[PDB]
């Protein structure tokens, strides 16, 4: 419900009209399957020493 | 002004962000990735005049 103000007519149109909102992720790079099945993952690396 | 000189040579040697054709928010069946890119900035001392 954001207020767009037009310069055309001067309309009043809200965020939804012209884009779509949605929750996503962040970034969508990485992906993970684990046994042919989505899943997520994280990899841990040990400190020197 | 100068500054008028300086905004100028802002607007017309301009970089502009490269981006990618197909970057992973994607559609379902879309087969080629390709990289793009725009030549914004100025070259020899023709252009400069």
């Amino acid at each position: 419900n954001i207020s767009l103000k037009s310069k055309t007519n001067g309309s009043v149109i809200k965020l939804s009209d012209v884009a779509n909102v949605e929750i996503g992720s962040q970034a969508y790079n990485f992906a993970i399957l684990e046994n042919g099945k989505p899943a997520t993952a994280a990899a841990i690396q040990l400190s020197p020493g | 002004s100068i500054s008028d000189v300086n905004n100028a040579i802002r607007e017309n040697n301009v970089e502009i962000a490269p981006g990618r054709l197909g970057d992973l928010p994607a559609e379902k069946g879309q087969l080629i990735t390709i990289p793009l890119s725009a030549q914004g900035q100025l070259s020899s001392l023709e252009q400069f005049k």
